RNA sequence: CGCGACCUCAGAUCAGACGUGGCGACCCGCUGAAUUUAAGCAUAUUAGUCAGCGGAGGAGAAGAAACUAACCAGGAUUCCCUCAGUAACGGCGAGUGAACAGGGAAGAGCCCAGCGCCGAAUCCCCGCCCCGCGGCGGGGCGCGGGACAUGUGGCGUACGGAAGACCCGCUCCCCGGCGCCGCUCGUGGGGGGCCCAAGUCCUUCUGAUCGAGGCCCAGCCCGUGGACGGUGUGAGGCCGGUAGCGGCCCCCGGCGCGCCGGGCCCGGGUCUUCCCGGAGUCGGGUUGCUUGGGAAUGCAGCCCAAAGCGGGUGGUAAACUCCAUCUAAGGCUAAAUACCGGCACGAGACCGAUAGUCAACAAGUACCGUAAGGGAAAGUUGAAAAGAACUUUGAAGAGAGAGUUCAAGAGGGCGUGAAACCGUUAAGAGGUAAACGGGUGGGGUCCGCGCAGUCCGCCCGGAGGAUUCAACCCGGCGGCGGG
RNA sequence: CGGCGACGUCGGCUACCCACCCGACCCGUCUUGAAACACGGACCAAGGAGUCUAACACGUGCGCGAGUCGGGGGCUCGCACGAAAGCCGCCGUGGCGCAAUGAAGGUGAAGGCCGGCGCGCUCGCCGGCCGAGGUGGGAUCCCGAGGCCUCUCCAGUCCGCCGAGGGCGCACCACCGGCCCGUCUCGCCCGCCGCGCCGGGGAGGUGGAGCACGAGCGCACGUGUUAGGACCCGAAAGAUGG
RNA sequence: CGACCUGGGUAUAGGGGCGAAAGACUAAUCGAACCAUCUAGUAGCUGGUUCCCUCCGAAGUUUCCCUCAGGAUAGCUGGC
RNA sequence: CCCCGCGGACGCUACGCCGCGACGAGUAGGAGGGCCGCUGCGGUGAGCCUUGAAGCCUAGGGCGCGGGCCCGGGUGGAGCCGCCGCAGGUGCAGAUCUUGGUGGUAGUAGCAAAUAUUCAAACGAGAACUUUGAAGGCCGAAGUGGAGAAGGGUUCCAUGU
RNA sequence: CGACUCUUAGCGGUGGAUCACUCGGCUCGUGCGUCGAUGAAGAACGCAGCUAGCUGCGAGAAUUAAUGUGAAUUGCAGGACACAUUGAUCAUCGACACUUCGAACGCACUUGCGGCCCCGGGUUCCUCCCGGGGCUACGCCUGUCUGAGCGUCGCU
């Protein structure tokens, strides 16, 4: 369990900061893990969604194999809206339903040279990981 | 409490030609607040009975004798089968109950090693037993950080930490103990004795320097010797049963006589 | 009101006690920052001895203590002068030294001497500069001997 | 009868600096009550406390004996334990009340004035040159000013010191950098940034699940990680994290060596000759306060007013005498100690929206008072607004349909939704106000699987099945007993 | 032993409404006396009052026991729990207890039986023992004449129970002695590196919270008293600063 | 037509002011304003003091008290 | 020397079980017991729970002398309880108690100081009250008129509801 | 027969108890232990496309730069933003900036009025008007300059 005397264990402690999280770390508390071909191609886990990146829903009332790109990253709501995770309304539009992104996982990523030295550092640390406990 | 609380108003009693009770009320106008009670136990915001205070004796001392006492007592009902099951400890197939093994489980590094020991000394169950136990607590212990609550696994007594502590202490239920630095709310979780206690080899070795035999003393606490009992032989079935007590009897007076109905 | 048989007690707290009062809940967190502080100064005089300097043989003042000896807070000039020390140069090698305690007898100062005797060859004095030593010590000697001593140097028994 | 030097003063928007005000929990200096207790009350107590005023710092103050003791003596200050509710004070009433010794935490010592010696050796400022900047220093030059003999600096301070001799020992100081260690330390010294294990597997429950069952090889997988939080339920393996003498990057700080630039100057022992101290202060009288201090503990006002083998103290006033002990009237000083304010954290057998801070919320807010000041009430739709399109009556509020949702018998003060109180419906009753205790009766609502009323032990008879019943043989396992 | 039993009836004294007979004034409170023409109370919800600290006293439970107690400090990777627990012993300093008494100087708790000596002078030098005296009670324990036994008797084998009497006597109680300190009265001795305005001793009364083969210490709990806001609410007032 | 009425500006502040005087007035407050604090001031006096069953069960009397609406004391009570 | 039968109820949480006898008022007050009740902590129930926790409602079934408790039905939608110990801010009808809410009173008192309104039309869903017109009245220049100071602070002016 | 009244029950109201929840307190502990004339604390007024409060900020005004990060902010709109001839947002925060009162500083304020020195304009150097910039408080130390005295003296 933990022992570091200056990171607390309270309820309220944590709540307060989850939900006052600034946005740039509430981009890291909104990460999504990798499909295993994805996780087997890179030695990552998980990854911070992105905008430009494909998804499957895997819990709740819109799951399915079906692939949806995201649309939209509300950090505020700490949701996502993805292409045809939607409903429609009492007037006959649509609007998204936002859903979290622990509960997708994702297929694609939107690369660029950020999410490529993002993928790299986290392999690196994952492998120095297991050749310290080889 | 806060020792300001109730108490920063101001307030005043009325007097008594006002036709309201003559509790201190909140001074001023505009406000709901004024002419309200305060101060008092029975109002609404004033200060409660008796603040409670910081210099409540939180704090108790206890005889060492005594302690060292409830450290033999809860040693000496771990061995007995009975008492450990009655703790409900799940001791069926353990080997034997004082259960003693091989100095080399001191320098485990890996819980697996740890979790392989605990299956092949058939104390698996007991941590079954915490798994099933696992649940949330009632009431406001959750809103205090103790949200969640389990049983008591075994107690691994070791001598030297070579990686023992570490190997252990992901198994739920699994409580570490320094053979030189026992502790009875440890070893008598609830202040039941009973509880269920691997030792290391090292361990069962020193516990008899520790606390000592009854013809010679402890030899690492400079002044103790183990308790002695007020009554040596505890079997009351085989002294009763012992010809010498049953040659002094009368014979018993097993009729009953009941209430003769007058006629 | 007095009730029957009883003590005539007079309890001192008719002077707003409850304002000072001193809890002690911070008790064991002044003796953990007292163990670290000590500690830390330990490492910072690295083979110097961890309690301090070495006390001299004192006896208790008054008709109750003084079959008894204690620790004093340092040596008398009359002793470092007949055992021949510096009065400024002790102070660096580590021996306490009072200059406001006399001695009254010649048996105190005599113990009081052999105590400084045996002290100084106790000692394991390192060079100024190790490269170079001038008078200090022997190296041989001084690289394995040399060990922090825990506790009062040569401590004070009856 | 003008020009100079000094002294004592003045002016300046002169050149360069410095103080003010805030906070004030802790600390230092003053000032300072009454409620209260004494069963009244005046001394006393509350209390040297509240309020008032001033001054600081990260601590402050104190502090290296004009000490304690009376011993075989101890040895600065501060803090803890104890001494001790004691010695003592007290309408000797109520009440108050230390210290020494002892054990510990910490531990550290020193500097002037004076007396002396040294050609003022001393200091500040302004220029110019070089090395530098990171808080402005070093080195150098000035027939450049000024301060200062009405006393600057070096030696030196009660533990004695100085100077001469004689003897002995050369023994090695502190600064700011160049490169590099041990990488500084309980295994980074600190600050910051980014990362690092393992199920969203099979079958199912659900609105959604984190639920339930399972996962051959001794058991799904990781575990140095089964703290916690989030996520549509209640998650070690979904996510952030958690563990780790785990990883990477950036920045900061004191630690040794060779060298750099400058300072950097003799120490001890013996003998001889010298030199040695703080004054309207001590002390005394008296007055007022204060203290446990009692023929006066401390402080202060006024008056008197010192001495030098003297002076102070030696807890009963005084004289004589011996003794012990310190050396006042100048100064500095870390540590242990305090901390209801501040910055940043962690935790709890605490409270859970009339509670806990007054304040969980646009709270010191709204509002009240001329002002000082007084000062609230007020949390909850849902997983997701999917926050009710559209039709219809009405001028609209408001409705009836329809629709969303698991649920609107969750519809924007919307979780649950008690009681008091009210409307309607149903049943019953009613001229001694209602209501109540005891005893019945009637009616009503429900309950009883009520509605031909229990099971089961043995034996008898009948009608049927089936291994096999006993006894022996083999094997295993127990109980008891054994010189 | 009888009757009755499914869409109509059977049982359910509790529970809903109603009827009748008997009984029935509204609670709280102060009070000799409350239904009172005595006071508070329209109704409902939530809140609301012997608490904590310290100090004593006695009782009870625990541990150790002429001791007991580490509470302050220190040592154990510094720390999930753990601010816990464990340990110290030349850390027991100290506290309380083990000694009292006097204002103080001070002094400070062992006697009984048997012998030879002075004068066994109301007694001094010894010896031998034993080790807190005795009287009356006194739980318990010990001895115990005599009895209780078998199909029977002359004659012993082993112990069980009742038992008049007798004995040792716990604790505790009453009483009598004894000892220690203070203080009176009387009186004769002894001691010496200080011959003294020195020191010690005896007998008989009397004052003491004493001795007379210890019972305390620590912890916990209860009750009672007390100082504190002190079970809760309540003055008229007084003071300081604005 | 007057010791007249009145605006604004000023001065006097709490044991103080101001008063052709009534203890009048001093921000609806005056035989001592208002505000905060000491302060939860003290009360021998009034009011209240929260679950059940079982067992036992009173006193209003003595003595002393600036004692007479209160205490201490003995008695009566309960518990061990 | 039990044996054609190989056999023979229950019990004894010893803090348990059984027997017999007498007794039972109670304020102030004392004590004991509480498998009475509330909240939290340490143990324990391989406890309960989205196939439905707490809470609340109930002409439902019962238990206990009682404090109270258990079970059925409904509503609700996420947590809760038993036992052994521990610890309290632990039980309400009262306090002219505190805060909040709600009754009867009660569709009641009342909407009565300063003479007074009326006709038609317009707008409009709607007119005693608005607007226009006509009439009858009042203030009667020390005004119910026209303008300022102090004070207020946007009330001023249009448009709309 | 109805009304009315009472009791009980179903439903509906009124009300907001209960229960469950908790980004709040309270308590304890730790480490630091830092304001200001280089202008603090406090106050006032301003500042957003739509903005009243709260929050943030200062005429560069819900923020500039820089560094880290790495695609959002979001209620609506708008337009950015090759993420490499550099970048949304957020965090950090060392650069820059920081209105008016306030110790508050030219004098004064329930208002307002100066003086001195530079610069620009109307002037078309001479001093009037306008604007901009810098100064102008009290006390006090060191030094400087200018001084005063029938203070003490020297020389003439
Ligand atoms: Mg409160
Ligand atoms: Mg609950
Ligand atoms: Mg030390
Ligand atoms: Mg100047
Ligand atoms: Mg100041
Ligand atoms: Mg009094
Ligand atoms: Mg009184
Ligand atoms: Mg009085
Ligand atoms: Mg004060
Ligand atoms: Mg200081
Ligand atoms: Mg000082
Ligand atoms: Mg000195
Ligand atoms: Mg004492
Ligand atoms: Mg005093
Ligand atoms: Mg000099
Ligand atoms: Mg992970
Ligand atoms: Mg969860
Ligand atoms: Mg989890
Ligand atoms: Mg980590
Ligand atoms: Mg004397
Ligand atoms: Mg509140
Ligand atoms: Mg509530
Ligand atoms: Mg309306
Ligand atoms: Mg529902
Ligand atoms: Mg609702
Ligand atoms: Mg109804
Ligand atoms: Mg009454
Ligand atoms: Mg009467
Ligand atoms: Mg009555
Ligand atoms: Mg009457
Ligand atoms: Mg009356
Ligand atoms: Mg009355
Ligand atoms: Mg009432
Ligand atoms: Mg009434
Ligand atoms: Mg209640
Ligand atoms: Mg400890
Ligand atoms: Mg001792
Ligand atoms: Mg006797
Ligand atoms: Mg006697
Ligand atoms: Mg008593
Ligand atoms: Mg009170
Ligand atoms: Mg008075
Ligand atoms: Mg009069
Ligand atoms: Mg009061
Ligand atoms: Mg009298
Ligand atoms: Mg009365
Ligand atoms: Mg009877
Ligand atoms: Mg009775
Ligand atoms: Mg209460
Ligand atoms: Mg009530
Ligand atoms: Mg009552
Ligand atoms: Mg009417
Ligand atoms: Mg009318
Ligand atoms: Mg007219
Ligand atoms: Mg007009
Ligand atoms: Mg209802
Ligand atoms: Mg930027
Ligand atoms: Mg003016
Ligand atoms: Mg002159």
């Amino acid at each position: 369990m933990k022992f570091n005397p200056f990171v607390t264990s309270d309820r309220s402690k944590n709540r307060k900061r989850h939900f006052n999280a600034p946005s740039h770390i509430r981009r890291k508390i909104m990460s999504s893990p990798l499909s295993k071909e994805l996780r087997q191609k890179y030695n990552v886990r998980s990854m911070p969604i992105r905008k430009d990146d494909e998804v499957q829903v895997v819990r709740g009332h819109y799951k399915g194999q079906q692939i949806g790109k995201v649309v939209q990253v509300y950090r505020k709501k700490y949701v996502i809206y993805i292409e045809r995770v939607q409903r429609e309304k009492a007037n006959g539009t649509t609007v998204h339903v936002g859903i979290h992104p622990s509960k997708v996982v994702i297929t694609r990523l939107k690369l660029d040279k950020d999410r490529k030295k993002i993928l790299e550092r986290k392999a690196k640390s994952r492998q120095v990981g297991k050749e310290k406990g080889k | 409490v806060s020792e300001l609380a109730g108490h920063q108003t101001s307030a005043e009693s009325w007097g008594t030609g006002r036709a309201v009770a003559r509790i201190p009320r909140v001074r001023g106008g505009g406000t709901h607040r004024s002419g309200q009670g305060a101060f008092g136990n029975m109002c609404r915001g004033g200060r409660m009975f008796a603040p409670t205070k910081t210099w409540r004796r939180w704090h108790r001392r206890v005889n060492t004798t005594q302690k060292r006492y409830a450290i033999c007592s809860a040693l000496a009902a771990s061995a007995l089968p009975a008492l450990v099951m009655s703790k409900g400890h799940r001791i069926e197939e353990v080997p034997e109950l004082p259960l003693v093994v091989e100095d080399k489980v001191e320098g485990y590094k890996k819980t697996k090693e740890a979790v392989l020991l605990l299956k092949k000394l058939k104390a698996w169950n007991d941590i079954k037993k915490v798994y099933a136990s696992q649940r949330m607590r009632a009431g406001k212990g959750k809103m205090r950080n103790r949200r969640r609550i389990q049983r008591r696994g075994p107690c691994i007594i070791y001598n030297e930490d070579n990686g023992i502590i570490k190997a252990f202490r992901n198994i739920p239920g699994i409580t570490l103990l320094n053979v030189s630095k026992l502790n009875i709310l440890k070893l008598a979780p609830g202040g039941h004795v009973g509880r269920f206690c691997i030792w290391t080899e090292s361990a069962f070795r020193k516990l008899d320097e520790l606390y000592g035999t009854w013809r010679k003393a402890a030899s690492l606490k400079s002044n103790y010797n183990l308790p002695m009992h007020k009554m040596i032989n505890t079997d009351l079935s085989r002294i009763l049963k012992s010809p010498e007590i049953q040659r002094a009897l009368r014979a018993p007076r097993k009729k009953i006589h009941r209430r003769v109905l007058k006629k | 009101a007095p009730s029957r048989n009883g003590m005539v007690l007079k309890p001192h707290f008719h002077k707003d006690w409850q304002r000072r009062v001193a809890t002690w809940f911070n008790q064991p967190a002044r003796k953990i920052r007292r163990r670290k502080a000590r500690q830390a100064k330990a490492r910072r005089i690295a083979p110097r001895p961890a309690s301090g300097p070495i006390r001299p043989i004192v006896r208790c003042p008054t008709v109750r203590y003084h079959t008894k000896v204690r620790a004093g807070r340092g040596f008398s000039l009359e002793e470092l002068r007949v055992a021949g020390i510096h009065k400024k140069v002790a102070r660096t090698i580590g021996i306490s030294v009072d200059p406001r305690r006399r001695n009254k007898s010649t048996e105190s100062l005599q113990a009081n001497v052999q105590r400084l005797k045996e002290y100084r060859s106790k000692l394991i004095l390192f060079p100024r500069k190790p490269s170079a030593p001038k008078k200090g010590d022997s190296s041989a000697e001084e690289l394995k001997l040399a060990t922090q001593l825990t506790g009062p140097v040569m401590p004070v028994r009856n």
